[PDB]
């Protein structure tokens, strides 16, 4: 259920747990709770079992359809605005998508990273660092203490290590570590030594 | 989804050697209030069928309307509507059973239990039951509602199995039905002293007896009962 | 939800020619989980055998109760309790807690030491004496045992033939009950000796 | 709504509306495509125009398929949009990008359905 | 119920029990919980028997139609997503499903996709579903290797279901072994758990707490 | 369960079926449902089998002690009072529906007690699931000044109606006849209309068919 | 049910039907709902059969104990004993009682004790399920100091209509006439009152 | 609130043989603790040597059997009076049952017949439409009373050769039609004794190469 | 409430009280519960006020539409239109109706349509909460072919007792007399009927 | 919630989780869920927050009171019989003790280890290896496969490592390792390198 995101000076770092639990046991311990919406836009999601991936893959198709149609990459602001609208439409629909998402992207025209937190109701907010569910209860106190806008990607990763360690120490559930991805001017990459 | 408001009590019937007998009381109860006393719950459908209905009276009057439409729609472009193409009890029952089940599947039931009693064109007795759930069954004796618990034990002594039908005469069957109605009047709180009785015979045809009266009741033993135990005077 | 179905288990008693048979499965579980394959449910208080099914805590509690009661009975009476007398002792003890009842179905089996005739009796969880001349069943698989015992059982079976009938009734009924199995034990009770046998059966 | 059978058989077996649709194609700007051992080259002929924003002939349907055309320019946008939606729908439903054979069957199927539907040319 | 499917060098081994219970009454002992969607795809029944049997039978037709149109065998990823999408349409309507869509393809290799009624769809090397899944994991997690021989892999699947059958009240009857290879799935027979338990006990010395 | 009491010209007869059911299953095919409260006061119970057996056993004990105390034959009224007061004290939790009948120095008596402690006097009564089926026969055929034979036939016929027509009633008919001048006669299994037929095959297993792990001799 | 009590010139008449029902089934059709709590004090019982029978037994025990110690009680005292049991246990005993009695000084008296446990002295009282259908009839037709014959005719007309319209009321009409001449019990069968 | 489902009790039993199939069921019809009818046919010959019975809620059992018989008629119309295979019939019923997945036929059905190679076939259906071919299957109220006895006597479960100390199981032999009827009769006679919802008669439909044969046997009526 | 309809020699009289209550509060004490659905067909409304008013409006629209096309309807036709609305929406509309009307051929007719939606032709009909208290009185006192004066006196006695015993009934007594002479409206105030 | 116990040839090995969780966070990660009832009897417990320790300390007082009174150490069978009786008394009391216990001891007179599993209902059963709650769902399959009565303490500890590793892998909750204690002829000792 862990979904973390921190925006640093030059890039956005999204961390998400690897564990997948269905009832009594852990089915998988290497799950990737992210979808690349664009070459420079990444979406992390969490929520109900089936809604998270159905919604994420449905969003990814529309963003891909827009990119091919206009031969242009949507800005992270536009993607988040589009994603928020879909969540807002669903929250009052026959079967809502109970999905909480983090949208981290690099705006190639403003040359600035962008991190957007949208909950299943459709509450879009841009933050320097975000988290969904109870993962933000343990991490905001550290981020409020250590975060500075001008951190480099290396300092941001060091800060995520502290946030993840605190989650491991105090949060009861075992989330089997995190997969960390960095959205930079060069695209999306995964940190493997984390 | 509905509930019954004004209801008719048990209908009882049985088949004898030459036909069938069906009886029902002329009462519509509104709760514990014995409100309506002129309700006729036996519905002749042609010369060889009688449909007895129990339960909600409002749905009973709806079914009674459907049956009169069958008799009309059957006579359309049917010169043999009286001789060789008239409505049989089996055709009438299948229509009602289909309607009752279709309403059930829509969760809008006809809150009724119906007994279709008649004699087929070939002379075979017909006696089948159907209720709000669409459940149907046949027996030498059929009773709805409260009569299944009290009338059937009495009627079944006369015709306990299929082989007993040919040995049961009109008089034996009729007195059994009449006695069962008296027993129902004794122990049924929602029952009336007046009832209608229909006899469908393969020879004499339909004989519909209205305003029959429960008679020869026993109450003289009540004077000797005092208190609920210890009381002596 | 139902206390009598948490732990499973089954007990069956049969009567023969001057012999009684009482058998049970050895499974103890927590609903789906099987915990022990050695949880015996048949206890003897002299020449009278008591098979208790139902909640495993109540089975254990009643064993120590009837051991307590039958031990005091033999000290005051200076003789062992007979199956008929024990049947009423079990019945009264279960009724003494009508409103706090044990969720157990006991099965009494034995041979009266004086008259020498076989005896078996059954019970509900509040002590209705179901005295039967043919067979008694209890436990989760009572439905299976009733049909299984009702077909195989015949009057006046010899001790060797009674073992085949009761064991076959138990194994086949246990095989069709999820919460019963993991081995079974059969007691063949005769006026002069008792034989205890463990049956080979499916361990799933 | 409007469901008249615009495409019908002529007494000699010809569906004139379909043949007249071919005449529209022969009047459009010419596109040429030659495929070699390792690549396919799509060329096009252009009829105060702004080259930056005037739509190009070769339109990507997906990251790996390009669709060139000739004929009525307005109609092409309808096919291309349908092709693009299907290409993304195929990935969303089967996780595999459309094969060029698959995409041509869909686009050809759409064109065929318009020669046998009422109220459409 | 206990159904498992794990990937190894020789393909996929699918092992399932055969017990169906209506409460504590064991309705059947020989239920076929593996659904043969195609000569190349295998399903797996857990939870709703009717939902699994009907929709995985329907899924076979969709796979066949893909064959006829594309003239190529449908991938396991596409087959599991066709089922996953449909199972999601009925989410909340009352469907019950936990299944592994096991298949082996040239371009994709051995593949197991776990699809359940929530709409979940997971690719993995080992999956166990049913009441006795935790017991099957215990045996698999310790004895599973990628380099298992086909003979050793079949035994591991057979042994894993035996462990769940022994300890789980709602699992047992018999073990149905399937092996998915490059040329389709192979049925390796039905093994009675009652007979297998004693055979396994003597050869391994395991289940030492069981007398016999 | 089907239970009936029929008062006749010189006493009272109570009858009952012998089937005991645990839901849809017939636990006991020959349960004795007629219980003694005293030699000439008998009780027949429907509803919960344990409470009917237990409540009558408690009252039967008190009737005997009270009879020894007063040196008098028990009154059926004493059983009714102690029985209804006991049931009322428990506010219906003791689900014992009972027909108590007997003869005492003051004549023959027939009462029914409901689980809540209410009682009624009657010349013919019925309880159990088959009460409506049995009461149909009692209503049809009961008459004043029945002889002992007519009453026994009427009581048995009423029970049979419940046996044949009620699923919860079956097997055999138990009859107890209590007449004022003489002893109570308990006709256990008065009629046995449901004797099972011979089985099609014999299921005697050959010895050695069962597999055995170990054998032991148990000390007594 | 349908219970009734009417004071008249020479005393008081208690009356009731004979039917008791458990749902639609008539458990007993010849019940005696008139209970003697003292020699000239009788009560009619409506509501729960178990509760009313228990109360009547306890009240009879109290009035019997009263008579041995303090002389014969009055109808007011009997109603007072009923009130304590009905009121002090109003949350448990769902009992509605009509108490009628006779004594030389006060002649006939009627006390109704509705479900709440209050006591009301009335010239005539009607209770039970079937009473609701004869509130208008009894009010229009009741008169003070009617003769025994007029009161019996009045009661027969009243209950015949209560029996007619109420499913849970019927059977024979049982009357108890309390006067200086003693206690008299009357019974009217359906063939007598049904065609009034 | 309206409860659209009932329970008319009864029991059905299908057993498949080497060259025959029997589908048996008691003819009693009940409601609560009352007997509706003592002879209500429950097993029906649906044509093409297929015998079908739906047990449980009678209205749905009647409706499903009525709809299957209709399906067979259209199969003949569509496929030129082609005989409907038992497996084809079984698959067709699954679609009848699952066509009402969210308002199911509250009935457990069994169809018996002969497969294309002449061996007895028995299919049992879950109320929502799961079917699996079986050698013998009892359904209904007294399935637990009947079925364990048939495992012991038909499949020889838990029975070993005497003198081998449980090492050798009793070989499974061929039961003739006559012997199966004895087991069916004794199974239902036993269930009649201990189940209140079973009795009044036993209807057995024997499917064989010659066609469908019907037999009726009386049971206790209490 | 308390609504009533009585056929008599020259026609039919419809009558009702005037009180409508929302709990213990009397929302309106002078309500007019007699509704004209056609010139000589009137209906009394009991139960939900919204449902009965909606049904009466729709029935009036249907009978008005009927009259323009098929001539004047009979009271049976008006009750039939009521039944379709009351029956086809019996799960929603909690309405109990008494339909009385006059035509030359059939004279006065009364149809009662209880909560279930069935139709019953009666010589006289009573409905409402207060009707339960005058079932016995009306049955004993109603006669066939009474004069207008006797019927009005009979109705005044009947409703005065229904008003007397029912809290949810009271106010003025409004009557509509349907005869060949036309429609006549009468009103009786409490000072006129209360001391009958 | 993890409570494991394995009886080997010469000793009994009891393992219990170190984590204590109260709602949202882990309060403690070094808790000892055991009480020494006698020099050669040890009791592990699990269940409701307060009941486990109140019951365990109440039992320990009575066993200590018996030992001082008769100057004699109760056998593990007697202690388990005593403990079962208290659980049986409580399960049908005003406020039951919802405590599941494992009682491992060394019977110095029979010179044999003994392991008893008693649940909160009062179901005493002697096993070669025991577990309470869902901890037995993951471990019994391994113990059924590897357990042999004649294992040494070292082999038994090696078997607990496998059982604990399986719990770590598949159980969603993070129980912060286990504390392992061995009841031997020499008394009770704790294994620290586990």
């Amino acid at each position: 259920d862990i979904i973390l995101g921190i925006r640093v000076q030059d890039s956005v770092i999204l961390a998400s747990s690897k564990a997948v639990t269905r009832g009594i046991s852990v089915l998988k311990d290497s799950d990737d709770k992210t979808r690349q919406l664009s070459p420079h836009t990444l979406m992390s999601f969490a929520g109900e079992a089936g809604d998270t991936v159905q919604f994420a893959e449905y969003i990814q198709a529309n963003i891909q359809l827009y990119s091919i149609r206009e031969d242009y990459e949507l800005s992270p602001q536009a993607v988040s605005s589009f994603v928020r609208q879909e969540l807002a439409k669903s929250i009052r629909s026959r079967r809502p998508y109970q999905v909480n998402v983090l949208i981290g992207g690099y705006d190639k025209k403003k040359n600035k990273p962008e991190l957007y937190q949208i909950d299943y109701l459709g509450t879009k907010v841009e933050l320097p660092y975000g988290a969904h569910g109870y993962s933000g209860f343990y991490t905001f106190s550290l981020l409020d203490h250590h975060y500075r806008p001008d951190m480099t990607t290396e300092e941001g990763l060091d800060l995520l290590k502290l946030c993840v360690q605190e989650l491991e120490k105090r949060m009861p559930m075992d989330f089997k570590g995190v997969i960390v991805k960095i959205v930079d001017k060069d695209g999306i990459r995964q940190v493997d030594d984390f | 989804t509905q509930q019954p408001i004004v209801t008719g009590t048990s209908v009882i019937s049985m088949k004898y050697d030459n036909g069938v007998i069906i009886a029902a009381d002329n009462l519509g109860s509104y709760g514990s209030l014995l409100r309506f006393n002129g309700v006729e719950r036996l519905i002749p459908v042609g010369d060889n069928t009688v449909v007895g209905i129990s339960g909600d009276i409002s749905d009973m009057q709806h079914i009674e309307r459907l049956l009169k439409d069958l008799v009309t729609e059957n006579a359309y472009d049917n010169p043999l509507a009286d001789a060789e193409e008239a409505l049989e009890p089996s055709y009438i029952f299948e229509y009602l059973a289909t309607v009752m089940y279709q309403r059930r599947s829509k969760m809008n039931p006809l809150w009724n239990a119906i007994i279709v009693a008649g004699v087929q064109s070939n002379g075979d007795q017909f006696l089948r039951y159907v209720n709000l759930l669409g459940v149907t069954y046949s027996s030498p004796t059929l009773a709805t509602g409260f009569g299944a618990h009290m009338a059937n034990p009495l009627l079944r002594k006369v015709v306990d199995r299929e082989s007993d039908i040919p040995k049961t005469t009109v008089q034996v069957a009729e007195e059994a039905i009449v006695n069962a109605m008296r027993v129902l009047y004794y122990r049924d709180a929602r029952s009336s002293r007046n009832f209608s009785l229909a006899i469908i015979d393969k020879n004499t045809g339909l004989t519909f007896k209205k305003n029959l009266q429960v008679e020869n009741m026993k109450w003289d033993f009540a004077k000797d009962i005092k208190g609920y135990g210890t009381q002596k005077i | 939800s139902d206390p009598s179905s948490i732990n499973g288990g089954i007990v069956v008693a049969m009567t023969g020619k001057d012999c009684v048979a009482i058998a049970c499965d050895l499974r103890l579980g927590s609903q789906s989980l099987g915990v022990s394959n050695k949880f015996e449910k048949i206890f003897h208080y002299g020449h009278v055998f008591l098979g208790i099914t139902g909640l495993a805590t109540d089975v254990t509690t009643l064993n120590e109760m009837f051991r307590y009661k039958t031990n005091l009975y033999k000290l005051k009476e200076e003789r062992a309790i007979e199956p008929e007398t024990f049947t009423q002792l079990v019945s009264s003890s279960l009724y003494e807690r009508r409103f706090g009842p044990y969720f157990v179905g006991p099965v009494v089996a034995g041979i009266n030491s004086k008259s020498g005739k076989p005896f078996i009796a059954g019970f509900d969880l509040i002590g209705c004496i179901d005295e039967a001349k043919d067979f008694i069943v209890s436990g989760t698989a009572s439905d299976q045992l009733f049909g299984m015992c009702e077909s195989l059982y015949e009057p006046n079976l010899e001790p060797e033939d009674l073992f085949e009938t009761i064991s076959q009734a138990l194994l086949n009924a246990a095989d069709r009950d999820a919460l019963s199995g993991w081995g079974a034990v059969v007691y063949i009770i005769k006026k002069d000796e008792v034989v205890k046998r463990y049956l080979k059966m499916r361990q799933d | 709504g409007y469901d008249r059978a615009l495409s019908i058989f002529s007494p000699d077996g010809h569906i004139f509306q379909v043949e007249y649709a071919l005449e529209a194609v022969k009047r459009g700007t010419c596109a040429v495509g030659v495929k070699g051992k390792n690549c396919v080259v799509l060329g096009c002929e252009r009829r105060l125009q702004d080259t930056r924003i005037t739509p190009s002939k070769v339109s990507k349907i997906d990251s790996h398929v390009v669709l060139s055309f000739s004929g009525l320019n307005a109609d092409s946008r309808i096919l291309i949009e349908k092709a693009r939606v299907e290409a993304q729908s195929h990935r969303l439903t089967l996780e595999d990008p459309v094969t060029v054979e698959y995409l041509t069957r869909y686009v050809a199927g759409v064109q065929q359905r318009y020669t046998q539907s009422g109220g459409v040319r | 119920t206990t159904t498992l499917a794990f990937r190894f060098q020789g393909g996929i081994i699918v092992a399932v029990d055969s017990r169906a219970t209506a409460g504590n009454w064991v309705a059947s002992q020989t239920v076929k919980k593996v659904i043969e969607i195609n000569p190349f795809l295998l399903g797996t029944m857990a939870g709703g028997a009717a939902d699994c049997q009907f929709w995985e039978t329907w899924l076979g037709s969709q796979c066949r139609l893909h064959e006829l149109r594309e003239k190529e065998r449908i991938s396991v990823a596409a087959a599991s997503k066709i089922l996953s999408n449909l199972v999601y349409q009925y989410k909340g309507a009352g469907l019950s499903m936990g299944t592994m869509i096991c298949g082996y393809t040239r371009k994709e290799g051995p593949t197991i996709y776990y699809v359940d009624s929530d709409g979940t769809r997971l690719k993995g090397d080992i999956f166990c579903v049913g009441s006795g899944q935790t017991f099957a994991y215990g045996v698999l997690d310790s004895n599973y290797k990628w380099d298992l021989s086909v003979e050793d892999a079949l035994y591991l699947g057979k042994r894993s279901i035996l462990a769940a059958a022994h300890r789980d009240a709602y699992s047992g009857g018999s073990v149905n072994l399937y092996h998915v290879t490059e040329d389709g799935w192979i049925y390796h027979g039905n093994h009675d758990v009652g007979e297998l338990f004693w055979k396994v006990k003597e050869e391994e010395g395991s289940f030492n707490n069981v007398i016999g | 369960t089907t239970i009936v009491g029929v008062k006749f010209n010189n006493g009272v007869v109570i009858a009952a079926d012998t089937r005991s059911t645990q839901g849809p299953i017939v636990a006991d095919k020959n349960c004795a449902k007629l219980h003694r409260i005293s030699p000439k006061i008998w009780c027949a119970g429907a509803g919960t089998a344990a409470d009917t057996e237990a409540v009558t056993q408690l009252i039967g004990s008190n009737i005997e002690l009270h009879s020894l105390y007063t040196s008098r034959e028990p009154r059926v009224v004493s059983a009714l009072q102690m029985l209804k007061q006991h049931l009322f004290k428990y506010q219906g939790h003791i689900g014992a529906y009972l027909i108590v009948a007997g003869v005492d120095p003051t004549g023959s008596h027939l009462f029914s007690i409901h689980a809540h402690g209410s009682t009624d006097v009657g010349y013919y009564l019925s309880l159990g699931s088959g009460s409506l089926a049995a009461m149909a026969v009692l209503e049809s055929h009961w008459k004043q000044d029945l002889t002992k034979e007519e009453a026994i036939k009427l009581a048995s016929d009423a029970i049979q109606a419940g046996i044949w027509n009620d699923l919860g009633s079956g097997s055999n008919v138990d009859v107890c006849v209590m007449e004022i001048g003489k002893d109570a006669e308990y006709l256990r299994n008065y009629l046995t209309p449901n004797v099972r037929e011979e089985k099609q095959k014999s299921y005697k297993f050959p010895r050695g068919t069962t597999a055995v792990l170990k054998e032991s001799i148990v000390n007594i | 049910t349908s219970i009734m009590a009417v004071t008249f010139k020479d005393g008081v008449i208690l009356d009731a039907d004979s039917r008791t029902t458990t749902g639609a089934y008539i458990a007993n059709r010849v019940t005696d709902k008139l209970t003697r709590v003292h020699d000239k004090i009788w009560c009619c019982r409506s509501g729960s059969a178990a509760d009313t029978q228990a109360i009547a037994d306890i009240v009879q025990y109290h009035l019997e104990l009263y008579t041995s110690q303090y002389g014969t009680p009055s109808t007011e005292t009997a109603a007072s004993v009923f009130k304590e049991l009905c009121y002090e246990n109003k949350d448990n005993l769902t009992a509605g009682i009509i108490v009628a009695g006779y004594d030389d000084k006060n002649k006939g008296e009627v006390y109704t004790i509705p479900l709440g446990g209050s006591v009301h002295k009335l010239p005539y009282a009607i209770a039970g399920s079937g009473s609701t259908f004869i509130y208008g009839y009894c009010d229009k037709n009741f008169r003070e100091n009617m003769s025994k014959e007029e009161t019996v005719d009045f009661i027969k007309h009243s209950l015949s209509q209560a029996i007619k319209w109420d499913g849970s009321s019927g059977g024979v009409i049982r009357m108890v006439v309390l006067t200086a001449a003693g206690v008299e019990r009357l019974i009217f069968y359906p063939d007598e009152y049904e065609q009034l | 609130q309206f409860n659209p489902y009932g329970d008319n009790g009864g029991t059905i039993l299908g057993i498949a043989g080497e060259d025959f199939a029997v589908l048996a069921g008691d003819t009693r019809n009940i409601t609560d603790y009352s007997i509706n009818s003592r002879y209500e046919p429950k097993v029906f010959d649906c044509g093409d040597n297929i015998v079908m019975s739906a047990n449980g809620f009678a209205a749905d059992g009647d409706a499903l059997v009525k709809r299957f018989k209709n399906s067979v008629k259209w199969y003949h119309f569509d496929h030129n009076d082609k005989k409907l295979s038992i497996n084809s019939a079984a698959r067709n019923i699954q679609h009848l049952l699952y066509g009402k997945r969210f308002f199911p036929y509250y009935v457990h059905t069994i169809i018996a017949g002969l497969d294309e190679d002449g061996k007895g076939a028995v299919y049992s259906f879950d109320p929502v439409g799961s079917y699996e071919r079986e050698q013998c299957r009892a359904g209904g109220a007294a399935a637990s009373l009947i079925m364990p006895f048939l495992d012991n006597q038909v499949n020889f479960k838990n029975q070993y050769e005497p003198g081998t100390n449980g090492k050798v199981k009793k070989p499974l032999k061929y039961l003739s039609v006559e012997e199966v009827i004895k087991l069916v009769r004794d199974s239902f006679t036993s269930a009649t004794e201990r189940h209140i919802q079973v009795g009044d008669g036993l209807e057995i439909l024997i499917v064989t190469k010659d066609g469908v044969r019907k037999e009726f046997y009386e049971l206790k009526r209490d």
